[PDB]
RNA sequence: CGUUAGUUGCCAGCGGUUCGGCCGGGCACUCUAACGGGACUGCCCGCGAAAGCGGGAGGAAGGAGGGGACGACGUCUGGUCAGCAUGGCCCUUACGGCCUGGGCGACACACGUGCUACAAUGCCCACUACAAAGCGAUGCCACCCGGCAACGGGGAGCUAAUCGCAAAAAGGUGGGCCCAGUUCGGAUUGGGGUCUGCAACCCGACCCCAUGAAGCCGGAAUCGCUAGUAAUCGCGGAUCAGCCAUGCCGCGG
């Protein structure tokens, strides 16, 4: 009937709802492309669909919060691979490889003192 | 660019309102 | 309608206090909503570490201030009865309002 | 700094604009948070005290 | 220049704050105030008492003040003389009709404050001061104390130029936010000028 | 760009003073240290000694000089 | 093209055009666009000369402009300067006039760097 | 990297040809972060090569590539004195940096208006074998067999 | 990832719709904040005497997962008696004390640290989309009205997961500029004006008109960063009536 996958990149949370469909995709009550499309890596959000040539088989409604688009597309690439996984379970040993199913715990290094940037220093003399 | 007051960045660099960046 | 405004620095303060107020409220009342937990109001303050500088070698403290919610569905006297002044916590504090 | 400067204390300014901070336990004039009333060196000594009820070791 | 605050370092866990209440943007400053205020009279009045902690709680404009003493003869006096006289004093500062608590402290050995208190008492009369840093961690070690240090900072003796003593015993691992480690500072004030003195007690683990 | 938008400030010191030395006719040099306050059009004509700190300037007050404020023509500093 | 006293922009976009002039910005060459409907984007040499006409009339009195507008400026100076005022003393010694800093980064109102011994 | 061997990043594969030297082309042509800007650079310049040469835009970036890989470079090596410049051979990775790179940076010192006309022009040259990226790996190529003589220093 | 908890969340589900989570209502999800679980070279192959090293499966994550807080005996006669404390020496119609004014803002020069740029991977204009973290009771100020605007009047809500700061900016679509000291760049200067403040000459910020400088990627030399890093984009706060903040301390794209 119906499979979820939550999904979560930088900040951001994207859930998941795949149903059998036509394959057309919403996205905030927005078409996936009136979201997207000017946005070149959009289509990586996809991606999990492609590797089990799922394409035609699921319609998806999303909802994305949180974040800028690109770990927004991120957090939907791994939803869809959750909702993916829960639907057939034998599809973890197919979308593994690939690492979709992987959360990429990278995050904004945090602010620190006597530093510009916390990393970059504030370049000196010494004459 | 961002010093040009009287252009929409400028006044986004200053974080001020004006003819050249209204508020609504 | 009645608002129970739980506040306090103290987190473990906040639930030790909390708790004692369902458990007086749940032999009387209604299903209690629930300790709805508030998010943290956090106050930073960033100092130089020594007097006359090295000011690049800055500490900062933070202060919390812990938030929940109570909200009892239609009590009458025995919740109230047992809420008149039974409680131990200090830190704690605690606003109403209908 | 000088007792003399502490005049603010009894400021009856004369003026508004002519009030200013003071930390109140060292005479500090010039960096003084306002929440605590306190100069940022006094804040830090009272902190490590732990006569500042809620206040941390900030960490993150 | 390192070694930051042993006791501010474990505000969080194993040490508690001496003012435990709440307040907000209007409040807090002379609240504040007002437990310094409370704090410096204390350490007026009762330093020959030898007083340790002194603990701030508020819930709603009263004060549950807790003096921690070693001798609570001298606080209370001869049939409670004394806790009338300065506790009347208390509420003529701060108008809050506040009260008062006192507490017993065992082994006053055993609680750093004090024991830098002593020892700077040793330097205003002028004793060896290696012979009173290593009595103290004497009297320390003596009861419980899996470990203790004493430091006592320049113009040792007198001498022109400035010092800095020694002998800690035991294990005192300022390092590890673990086990509880109590700190002291006291101030030996002297003709040659001012001395500091800084106690470190070890005790308990988890 | 210069701006006080209504209420144009003078002090009410040197206020006071020149205009009852209207009634009684031009007076001689006059002690002033608020340079705070903005020219009015009845000053013309008198002499005004203005404070910069260490001295007092004497300043003839024109027609033309009516919109400035005082010290604008009694500077601070002294450069080479 | 001319329009003001004698100013001739060319082949570019009129409001653009304008600038060329002393008295004209983005805001008044707007401005004259605006209340004398004309395209804006119009290369200058597509002009009508009645749409020039009409520009002419516009902006050659309505506000001052180069010539006036230079000797006027100048007059203004001289205005400040021939009084004791402290801003003419500023522009008496070649020195910034709103209230900057000298001590360094004065070289645009003063003299690139002239440089003596230490 | 005093430690350890610096392991090589492996980059994604291209969201249209599915390829990495793609990408990577594509990272050494963003600028502050821009990695949107510079794939449409790249691709509206894989319809501008592809049309003004009816032949697949993928085959002609990797021989234009391929054209200005350096096989020899010179280094600086210090010997008895003033230092010596030592011909040697050039990693494939370095040979695969070194291309891309010229790549870009010739491309940008075109005279071309537009990036993307000059990343496909650019392209079209160094797959014909001119363009300025070939000529910075000709002259490389020939800083090598001018100071072969130093052969023996090769480290 | 789970437990507890549901006035942030939701046609996942149905009911109503002024199609706005608005209502009904529900806690599943997102989240908020407290307690927990989880990773231990525990499993496989290989090497090894061992510690351990290499590789692999499972796993959100592995060999210190990533970032903090944390800086030993001591060194430098390091830094500060001008934050506080303080020995000694001096001053006491005065080195003290009050005020008004000026100075700490001086300019023929030099270095440090930063900002904005010299442009087409750009500039401008319209439209439109996605953050985290913080601050606010005479303060934050939606919204109406006047004003090109700074802003003024009026005036709602918010003791604030419920109100407001608020618009995120780059980006996306559309359009204009066409390689030019310019639709680059925003210094300098004239002129007009808002605001805070008793008061803006010395000496503030901000707005509008006009002026539109140097500068077309920088000599010798020299600095930063090894992954959400550099680079770039905006946002917030501390102090503070205001502000010379491009600083600092944080935040996320
Ligand atoms: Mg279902
Ligand atoms: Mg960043
Ligand atoms: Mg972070
Ligand atoms: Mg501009
Ligand atoms: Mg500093
Ligand atoms: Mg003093
Ligand atoms: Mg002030
Ligand atoms: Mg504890
Ligand atoms: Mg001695
Ligand atoms: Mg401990
Ligand atoms: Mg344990
Ligand atoms: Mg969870
Ligand atoms: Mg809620
Ligand atoms: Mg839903
Ligand atoms: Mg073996
Ligand atoms: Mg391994
Ligand atoms: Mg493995
Ligand atoms: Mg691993
Ligand atoms: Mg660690
Ligand atoms: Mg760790
Ligand atoms: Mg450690
Ligand atoms: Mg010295
Ligand atoms: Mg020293
Ligand atoms: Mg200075
Ligand atoms: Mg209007
Ligand atoms: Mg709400
Ligand atoms: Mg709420
Ligand atoms: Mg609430
Ligand atoms: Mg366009
Ligand atoms: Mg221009
Ligand atoms: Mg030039
Ligand atoms: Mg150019
Ligand atoms: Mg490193
Ligand atoms: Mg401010
Ligand atoms: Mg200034
Ligand atoms: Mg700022
Ligand atoms: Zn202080």
């Amino acid at each position: 009937e119906q499979y979820y996958g939550t999904g979560r990149r930088k900040e951001a949370v994207a859930r998941v709802f795949l149903r059998p469909g036509n394959g057309k995709v919403t996205v905030n009550g927005q078409d996936f492309n009136e979201y997207f499309q000017g946005l070149v890596r959009a289509v990586a959000a996809l991606e999990p669909l492609r590797a089990v040539d799922a394409l035609g088989h699921f319609d998806a409604y999303i909802t994305v919060r949180g974040g800028g688009k690109s770990g927004q597309i991120d957090a939907i690439k791994l939803g869809i691979a959750r909702a993916l996984v829960q639907y057939n379970p034998d599809y973890r040993a197919k979308l593994k490889p690939l690492g979709f199913l992987t959360r990429d715990a990278r995050v904004v290094e945090r602010k620190k003192y006597g530093k510009h940037k916390a990393r970059r220093a504030p370049q000196y003399s010494k004459r | 660019g961002k010093g040009d007051r009287r252009t929409r960045r400028g006044k986004i660099w200053r974080g001020t309102y004006g003819k050249y960046r209204p508020r609504k | 309608k009645i608002r129970i405004k739980l506040r306090g620095f103290d987190h473990k303060t906040l639930d030790a206090s909390a708790q004692k107020i369902v458990e007086a409220a749940r032999r009387s009342g209604a299903q209690v909503s629930g300790p709805i937990p508030l998010p943290t109001r956090v106050r930073r303050f960033t100092v130089i570490r020594g007097p006359f500088k090295h000011k690049d070698s800055r500490e900062h403290f933070e202060l919390r201030t812990h938030n929940r919610l109570v909200d009892i569905i239609n009590p009458n006297r025995k919740t109230i009865e047992q809420l008149m002044t039974l409680d131990l916590p200090t830190g704690v504090e605690i606003e109403i309002k209908t | 700094a000088r007792k003399a400067l502490i005049e603010k204390a009894k400021r009856t300014p004369k003026f508004k604009v002519r009030a200013y901070t003071r930390c109140v336990r060292c005479g500090r004039a010039r960096s003084v948070y306002r929440f605590f009333g306190l100069c940022r060196i006094c804040l830090r000594e009272l902190a490590h005290k732990g006569q500042l009820p809620g206040v941390r070791k900030a960490s993150w | 220049g390192n070694k930051i605050h042993p006791i501010g370092f474990r505000l969080g866990i194993t040490r508690d704050w001496e003012s435990r209440w709440y307040a907000g943007k209007k409040q807090y400053r002379h609240l504040l105030l007002e437990d310094q205020r409370i704090r410096g009279l204390l350490e007026k009045e009762l330093y020959s008492a030898g007083l340790a902690r002194v603990d701030i709680e508020r819930a709603a404009d009263n004060v549950a003040v807790t003096v921690h003493v070693a001798k609570p003869g001298v606080v209370i006096g001869r049939g409670g003389e004394r806790i009338r006289v300065l506790r009347e004093e208390l509420a003529k500062l701060t108008g809050k009709n506040v009260a008062l608590n006192v507490q017993e402290v065992q082994n006053p050995n055993l609680s750093a404050p004090l024991v830098a208190q002593r020892v700077a008492e040793q330097i205003e009369r002028r004793f060896a001061v290696r012979r009173a840093i290593k009595q103290a961690v004497q009297r320390v070690m003596e009861s419980g104390a899996k470990g203790a240090k004493v430091i006592v900072s320049g113009r040792i003796g007198g001498a022109e130029q400035a010092r800095t003593e020694w002998a800690a015993q035991g294990r005192v691992p300022l390092h590890t936010l673990r086990a509880n480690i109590d700190y002291g500072f006291a101030l030996a004030r002297t003709t040659y000028g001012v001395l500091g003195v800084k106690a470190y007690i070890f005790l308990g683990e988890v | 760009p210069r701006s006080l938008k209504k209420g144009v400030f003078v002090d009410d010191h040197l206020l006071e003073k020149v205009l009852e030395l209207n009634a009684k006719g031009e007076k001689r040099l006059i002690k002033t240290w608020s340079r705070r306050s903005t020219i009015v059009p009845e000053m013309v004509g008198h002499t005004i000694a203005v404070y910069n700190g260490k001295q007092h300037v004497p300043v003839y007050i024109t027609e033309n000089m009516v919109g400035h404020k005082l010290g604008e023509f009694a500077p601070t500093r002294t450069y080479r | 093209a001319r329009i003001a006293g004698v100013e001739i922009p060319r082949n570019k976009r009129v409001d653009v055009a304008l600038t060329y002039i002393y008295g004209i910005g983005k805001a008044r060459a707007k401005e004259a666009l605006e209340k004398t409907g004309i395209n804006p984007a119009t290369r200058v040499k597509d002009l009508t000369e009645a749409e020039v006409v009409r520009l002419r009339e516009y902006v050659e009195n309505t506000w001052k402009l180069e010539g006036e507008l230079r000797a006027e400026v100048a007059a203004n100076i001289k205005r400040l300067m021939d009084i004791g005022c402290y801003r003419g003393l500023r522009h008496r010694r070649g020195l910034p006039v709103r209230g900057q800093r000298t001590r360094t980064n004065a070289r645009t109102r003063k003299g690139p760097r002239k440089t003596v011994a230490g | 990297a005093r430690r350890r061997r610096a392991e090589v990043r492996q980059l994604q594969p291209d969201l249209v040809y599915g390829d990495v030297l793609v990408t990577a082309f594509i990272n050494k042509i963003m600028r502050d972060g821009k990695k949107n800007l510079a794939a449409r650079i790249f691709y509206d310049a894989c319809k501008i090569i592809q049309e003004k040469t009816g032949q697949e835009p993928l085959k002609v970036f990797k021989q234009a590539v391929e054209n200005v890989k350096p096989r020899m470079e010179v280094r600086s090596r210090r010997v008895g004195g003033a230092n010596y410049q030592v011909p040697m051979e050039v990693s494939p990775r370095r040979q695969q940096s070194l291309a891309l790179r010229w790549l870009v940076q010739a491309a940008n010192q075109r005279p071309e208006r537009r990036a993307a006309v000059r990343i496909a022009h650019e392209l079209m040259d160094a797959a014909e074998g001119k363009g300025g990226a070939v000529k910075k790996k000709e002259d490389v190529e020939r800083m090598a067999e001018a100071n072969r003589a130093y052969a023996h220093y090769r480290w």
